[PDB]
């Protein structure tokens, strides 16, 4: 079994810099390997065959290297259009991908909670929902606090694409109990720790209030 | 120009079977290899295995050896990709793609790709509430929940398009009930409560629900 | 013992001949195991060409009255890693197949388990000292999915399923 792995799983660039994406074959194989660009909501395009041959009409800054285990793709100078995810392949394996994303200066999120609204509370159920605003890079910590008790299993994060603007992140995570868990407990906290962040910040509310 | 054009997305119950279709033009369908390449949500190319148009001989990857069958009609240049006894792991984006020559593995061209859904939901319009703003600095955050939908997609608007900057809309999350959910919010500035309403716009084509939900400050 | 390959039509005696080689396809994927399975060719006459050992006679899935290795099997390939490109078998010892005239052509049980031991210590030495197993076609067209050949005239089809139904270590 012949795997393809790929480093970095996700690759930080300025705009408009080089770009370096690895593909480490677990053998030794032919010097027959293809590297593919996908965009979100898109089909896989051909970049590279023959491990060093462009297919038609692929600009110049992409180039493919490599030989025995190691294969190499370069985008010499990154544009807008460029970001996306790239596929490296041998024959029937492909690679797990590698994400290359826009690199900007951190940006702290702002943080904010919501508690329930009343008519969800009527159907029985309660959603907390945790707002994660504007902030680079993705690596965020989400922590559910329920009169101290730290929650698992009950919450579920959801992750926006790279903003088109300001090349940002938001990030929601939402706790959901029954009615009768939820009114249960008085104080109900987010944690976010956040690299931008000196120390982690919480957003909490009383129930009620 | 040369190009693929796959069938339409399904919803299928698990345990019964789907069948892909694949047409072709502006080549010579009989001379390059058909393959078949599975995309999980969120995760990497799967390859399902390749046809010989030509003669009809397939080659299958011992995953899908007993699961999946491809067969083509050289009339109407059309290639089949039929999986049977669907599971949720087989919930993915299906491609076909095209040999650069003959039986060659650099897939040039490519379908546009089919989503199939395997779950046991039914078609439930989604309830939408509020996210209201309470008591960062001068600006306030707002939004609109958008639970318990099935299935995808929903759209979301602010202010029927009047209000766009600052709005994000996050992907859809799958529940533990087979449910989708998901939350659009926006930052508007804190003096603008009370003064200026906020009209979330929540469309779910499949169930032809349409629910316009106005957030109001505490 | 014999192995009775059902044909349609019914092949005249004069019509048995010599199996001189074989066609196949390694199956794509992996079981995480250690067992290769063949099959026989999914490709298309290009294929069968290619392997540069058949007679006059045209023929699928094997050749009948080819030419023979010297000494022992020899397996050919293109490309071993690439599933797409067949395997070319040359025997070095013909199996001889008898059509009565019946409907069914038959086989030596015992001729034709030798003949399968031998490739598959041959396709060990391409991929490793592996388990090696054959499986009957993964389908296709008539003239493909079975053993076919022409003969005086007429065009006839076998059912090789029995052939292709061993596993070996
Ligand atoms: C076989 O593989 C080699 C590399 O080992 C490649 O150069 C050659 O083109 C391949 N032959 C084919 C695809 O017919
Ligand atoms: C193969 O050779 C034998 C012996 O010469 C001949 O009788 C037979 O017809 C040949 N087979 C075919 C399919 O022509
Ligand atoms: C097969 O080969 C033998 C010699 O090895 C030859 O005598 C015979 O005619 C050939 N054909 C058949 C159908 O046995």
């Amino acid at each position: 079994e012949i795997v393809m792995t790929q480093s970095p799983a996700t690759l930080s660039v300025s705009p408009g810099e080089r770009a370096t994406l690895s593909c480490r074959a677990s053998q030794s194989v032919s010097s027959n390997l293809a590297w593919y660009q996908q965009k979100p909501g898109q089909a896989p395009r051909l970049l590279i065959y023959g491990t060093s041959t462009r297919a038609t009409g692929i600009p110049a800054r992409f180039s493919g290297s490599g030989s025995g285990t190691e294969f190499t793709l370069t985008i010499s100078s990154l544009q807008s259009e460029d970001f996306a995810v790239y596929y490296c392949q041998q024959y029937e394996t492909f690679g797990q991908g590698t994400k290359v994303e826009i690199k900007r200066t951190v940006a702290a999120p702002s943080v904010f909670i919501f508690p329930p609204s009343d008519e969800q509370l009527k159907s029985g159920t309660a959603s907390v929902v945790c707002l994660l605003n504007n902030f680079y890079p993705r690596e965020a910590k989400v922590q559910w606090k329920v009169d101290n008790a730290l929650q698992s299993g009950n919450s579920q994060e959801s992750v926006t694409e790279q903003d088109s603007k300001d090349s940002t992140y938001s990030l929601s995570s939402t706790l959901t109990l029954s009615k009768a868990d939820y009114e249960k407990h008085k104080v109900y906290a987010c944690e976010v720790t956040h690299q931008g962040l000196s120390s982690p910040v919480t957003k909490s509310f009383n129930r009620g209030e | 120009q040369v190009q693929l054009v796959q069938s339409g997305a399904e919803v299928k119950k698990p345990g019964t079977s789907v069948k892909v279709s694949c047409k072709a033009s502006e080549y010579t369908f009989t001379g390059y290899y058909v393959h078949w390449v599975r995309q999980a949500p969120g995760q990497g190319l799967e390859w399902m295995g390749w046809i010989n148009p030509n003669s009809g001989g397939t080659n299958y990857a011992q995953k899908f050896q007993g699961w999946v069958t491809m067969t083509r009609d050289t009339s109407i240049s059309t290639a089949y990709m039929e999986l049977s006894r669907l599971k949720s792991d087989d919930t993915a984006v299906y491609y076909c793609a095209r040999s650069d020559y003959i039986s060659s593995w650099y897939f040039g061209y490519w379908g546009q790709g089919t989503l199939v859904t395997v779950s046991s939901a039914s078609t439930k319009g989604p309830s939408v509430f509020p996210l209201a703003p309470s008591s960062s600095g001068g600006t306030a955050a707002l939004g609109c929940l958008v639970k318990d939908y099935f299935p995808e997609p929903v759209t979301v608007s602010w202010n029927s398009g009047a209000l766009t900057s600052g709005v994000h809309t996050f992907p859809a999350v799958l529940q533990s009930s087979g449910l989708y959910s998901l939350s659009s919010v926006v930052t508007v500035p804190s003096s603008s409560l009370g003064t200026q309403t906020y009209i979330c716009n929540v469309n779910h084509k499949p169930s032809n629900t349409k629910v316009d939900k106005k957030v109001e400050p505490k | 013992d014999t192995i009775t390959l059902p044909c349609r039509p019914a092949p005249p005696p004069h019509c048995s001949s010599n199996i001189t080689g074989l066609i196949l396809t390694r199956q794509g994927g992996y079981s995480n195991a250690n067992t290769v399975i063949f099959r026989p060719s999914g490709g298309d006459w290009r294929d069968i060409a290619r392997c540069q050992i058949a007679g006059t006679v045209v023929s699928t899935q094997l050749f009948l009255n080819g030419s023979l290795a010297e000494e022992e099997v020899v397996i050919r390939s293109e490309n071993w890693t690439d599933n797409a490109k067949s395997i070319c078998v040359q025997l070095a010892t013909s199996v001889e197949i008898a059509c009565t005239g019946a409907g069914h052509c038959a086989i030596s049980r015992a001729k034709w388990a030798n003949t399968l031991k031998q490739i598959a210590s041959k396709l060990r030495e391409q991929y490793g000292a592996k388990t090696i197993i054959f499986k009957p076609s993964s389908g296709g067209d008539p003239e493909f999915v079975n053993h076919s050949f022409n003969c005086g005239g007429e065009f006839f089809y076998c059912a090789s399923t029995q052939l292709f139904a061993s596993t070996w270590f």
